[PDB]
């Protein structure tokens, strides 16, 4: 049964290459395939689209994989996982895309099949992060020419690995708008930005885990389908998980603190408001009472003869507004 | 040439004062900043380096303080034994620069 | 290792732990190839001629409450005093031991109910022994009616097969329906956020931390499910008969999948507290910007209408041109002054 | 097309400066032309173009040298971040300058652009004033090993020179670091708060400007191109030892600025309580006051308001008399 | 990654091996050289007297207190053929834990914590490990350590340590730098209690930069535990030539402790983050009751002035204020509203 809600194309793309020469393919007829697995050379065996469950099944009956794994790779929800058979080895990996002006985190699952010298791949759009790969084979760069198709699947996974850096990067900028808009525009898409943020980077701590655990599998089993004097290559990748794993965590830890520091931004502007309201209140019931005073209507009341009496009212109030507005002043608050 | 000019150019004070001697630099020296006494026809002695970090066997007494590109060296408790001429440097570059001193006197 | 002492208690007695006591029915399945008997009976006696039966038998009993009924069962089948206890004890927390003759699992439920996001816990309690499953649980109505039809209908190899089958398919039912609760929530959930959107209003916070207890309880529950079905995975019991192991490892990954989401979760419900703080901080300033342009105006006005408004014996009146109007304008003109700045300010 | 984006269109110049071996040519010219044919001479040149807001220019260089048109549209788009492309004929690395103003603590970029091509080195800026003045005295008085050495050398010495000017920018952002941390911790204001913003902004530039440097100097040495030629490599390793040094300075006084902001920013909230309780005790003395005053000076031509006692007296010591009760009822909860 | 080599330090001469530290009191070398027959403890400052020790075939415990002598640690460094960027990383102090394995020995880098009562400070004490062949070298940089346990069980022949080989004096120190993490948890516990009260019984500023104080000790915890799981983990499962196979479980052991560890510190951390919403709810409370006594003041005084201020205009056109009366009805209206008012505010109870 399938599960992803991706069925727009098909596709299949086969690499055969050696130290003569390289032959890239493209086809779509599933028949054609079938006599690619059997060369000495490395090849790669690229199958996109899940949702035609015949060809998956198809190849497995073919290739001599189990239906257990199988119904793996049409599930999409799985977590990272890595099964050793001894005829093949099945990884599980996910693929993440990030854009500007809109927050989402897209999870594309990619599943990886290792046996003699083909590597399957298996995925739902179209377009991934293993184009310097293929540009290393078709170009004659690097070494990969020279190894087997173990080398191949160290290059997919490092490549997978290496987007994750981008990511990575894109959401440390979406990190610190967030932290200037948090700390000078408190406003409720703030707020919904923060949330959507918690949650994508919550997801990547939930996937970015797993990979430890899978690239460690790779690094100590060994199984013999690896040819080894790879196993620093996959050391080297299981260390690139380790500073993925700590950049995340750094990333969640600035986020839990976000919120509080615009609860925070949000008391000081309100704080603001307060002290306009406090400033003009006591300097001004005070002198509403003083005018009060005066105002009361009595039939005998001392100083309502004496020269220029109003005026000196309204000097006194001047005198003690003047001396608030110093208080005030020496206070900062003003 | 980084210049570092430390006043007063002579102090004048009795023991159990607060004496207080200040460096000012001409450029940003981070904080490589160290004092040194120097009682008359002996070496200097290092007290504090890094313009607030107390040298092993100065007594605690002495302390240093910086804010900006000016650094302070503060004497608690001045005693008989703390009279001679002080002296501020700075090792931000490898031209390290001397202060001028300041002859702490009765 | 025997019976806990309890201070308010007799030395030996056992006590029920729950509120439930409203129902007692016994249910036995003895489910074959070759045919199956079905039958309900409110006695206890018999059900204790199927200790060693060959074929194997499906025991549901409901209400615990009568202690008499569990520990005759008990004395009947072997089970040790202390099982006895824990199988009373619906306080308790999801948990399996290993014996040398059963197998003694615990492990809760949970139903969900409309216009009260109440989440209840049911103590449903497996025992495997011989060829028997024997089930304690605390009320009538269960989540394992799908897995009673299946056995009805014959379709499936639970009826062919051994009984660790029948022990899989009733752990995996009620797995499998965690999730009409789990999605009965992610849809209340769901829709609450669509109203404190809407509406922040008092209920809320009631509503949100009842949310977030209804989260600790199913993280407390779910959490020990794992290194239950890890020990039953891993250590590979003799009772298994290695032949469901993967049927233990899919249900290990289904666990450490729920436990992964509702670690999530848990952080998921946390924003919403602090979405809710966000909006009432900003419903708080708003108040505050109007109360303080409201006194602003009006109290210079009052300076004026309070001067002016003394009574004095040689006043300065002055009046000029009928200066009342003069005054009149001269608020006017501080009113505007001040309504302004304020709008320059932006706190309107 | 390759339209200038920055914000500087005053100063204008094109400066030359061809060292050889034994031999020395420095001139200063107004014309693209005349310094068009050093481009096919042996000895390395180091070409300057310090106004870049002559579109024309930049055009007729590119063309006479050859460069692709894509690098044109970054040598005028002053805003981005640093970046190495590596290309058969040349190499195009986009990097920036920075200075800080002590007395306003504002953070300026001015980007600038290297190109090197062979036996020569172009260099494009926004406007007058660079970080290379001791490259061009070390060229000049035959000093150092760059007169020994080749145009790859001297990317080199432009880059160390750009990193030499960015520890001095860390310098003056140490002693800022400094100060604001006295104050935060003493004297809380409006304006501590403020400078603290600015500065969390300029680390935040100073972080997004040096770690895409880092990158670049790694693919400098770690790749080598033909260009970059075999000797040179320990030096651009020196850079990137350099880089590092500024990437870890940069992040350890970005978090002693947000842990400066966090106490301050969380001591808000005990504020309102200062506020409020002003503000209760003002109201609670002066609004009772103002209130009886008002009924005493209320008139009805019907109240007992004659004199009788002298009671205007009484009344304001009864107003005093409710004043300092209120008082004194206050600082019993230690308001 | 490509080789390695040491970096270059701008301002200091190249190749300088410069100690990043903040203590240069101290200067100590203990050695301990112990087997099945006898031990041979040693205390000295001289370098030139541990050297011979390379070669012992018994096991060799040497441990240097005070890094910042650079030139003892190069004569160490030089004589037992450890490669400069390790004596580089030794005295880089600024660093987190990890390990590195060669051909000759292994490089280790550990962290110590001692938590301070009345002054709440969380400070790092960097110690570095070399196992070479039978020696195991140590470098710290002050007095006191946590290693008293092994001393004394060196010293009385108490348990299996004596019987083996290096290897399992590398178990024993790095299992006493774990077991004396737990005891700065629940120090840090302990702490985390105190506050949790004093958030709510007292708040105040101080309150709150102690808890911020806190959260930023419990970053530093967490980003010191990380490595140490990630190095017992390397220590356990790459298990170089070095280590004996029959010493393996042990780092087992001591991996869990670190996983428990870890654990605990995930659960301070949600405490501590909690700890802030506290706070502000009960400065928000205390904030409430000024409130109320505000809003009770001005909602009985202000309608009274209103009042008056109606009955008390000189609007002299209408005999409506002239009504002969001994002031018994407005005074009467004022009285019966505030005390309606007062009662209303007993009622939904605000006082
Ligand atoms: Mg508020
Ligand atoms: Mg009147
Ligand atoms: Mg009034």
């Amino acid at each position: 049964v399938y599960t992803g809600k991706y069925r727009e194309d098909f596709e299949i793309e086969v690499m055969n290459y050696s130290i003569e020469e390289f032959r890239e393919f493209k086809t779509t007829d599933v028949e054609s395939v079938l006599p690619f697995r059997d060369s000495s050379t490395p090849t790669w065996i690229n199958i996109t689209g899940i949702h035609r469950t015949d060809v998956v099944q198809r190849v497995g009956e073919f290739f001599g994989i189990h239906p257990l794994v199988l119904e793996d790779i049409l599930n999409v929800h799985q977590r990272p996982k890595v099964e050793f058979f001894e005829n093949y080895v099945f990884i599980v990996l996910k693929m993440f895309t990030y854009d500007k002006n809109l927050h989402e985190l897209e999870s594309e699952q990619v599943s990886l099949i290792l046996t003699k010298n083909c590597v399957l791949m298996f995925q739902e759009k179209i377009g991934d992060v293993f184009d310097p790969v293929r540009e290393r084979i078709r170009y004659n760069r690097g070494i990969i020419r020279k190894k087997r198709a173990d080398y191949l699947l160290y290059s997919l996974i490092d490549a997978l690995v290496d987007d994750y850096f981008v990511l990575l990067e894109k959401i440390d900028d979406e990190i610190d708008v967030l932290e200037e808009e948090v700390l000078e525009r408190p406003e409720k898409e703030t707020v919904q930005r923060t949330h959507q943020l918690k949650r994508n980077l919550v997801e990547l701590r939930k996937t970015i885990w797993p990979l430890r655990e899978v690239l460690s599998s790779l690094y100590r089993d060994v199984p013999p389908l690896i040819e080894k004097e790879t196993v620093p290559y996959f050391r080297d990748v299981y260390d690139h998980t380790i500073q993925i794993a700590d950049t995340v965590e750094t990333f969640r830890d600035i986020v839990s603190g976000l919120l509080d520091v615009y609860l925070s931004s949000v008391s000081n502007k309100t704080n603001e408001v307060m002290k306009v309201l406090t400033i003009i209140a006591t300097i001004f019931m005070p002198l509403t009472f003083i005018a009060g005073i005066y105002g009361m209507n009595f039939e005998y009341m001392p100083e309502l003869r004496w020269k220029w009496g109003y005026p000196v009212v309204l000097a006194v109030m001047g005198v003690i507004a003047v001396i608030m507005v110093v208080y005030f002043k020496k206070k900062k608050w003003l | 040439d980084i210049q570092m000019t430390q006043s007063p150019s002579s102090l004048s004070a009795s023991v159990g004062d607060r004496v207080t001697i200040t460096c000012r630099a001409s450029q940003s020296v981070s904080s490589a900043v160290a004092w040194y006494q120097q009682k008359p026809g002996k070496a200097p002695k290092l007290l504090i380096y890094s313009a607030s970090s107390l040298y092993s066997g100065v007594p605690s007494r002495f302390s240093g303080s910086r804010s900006g590109t000016d650094f302070t060296l503060t004497i608690s408790s001045l005693q008989p034994e703390d009279f001679a001429t002080y002296y501020c440097q700075q090792s931000s570059s490898s031209l390290i620069t001397f202060g001028q001193g300041t002859k702490v006197e009765i």
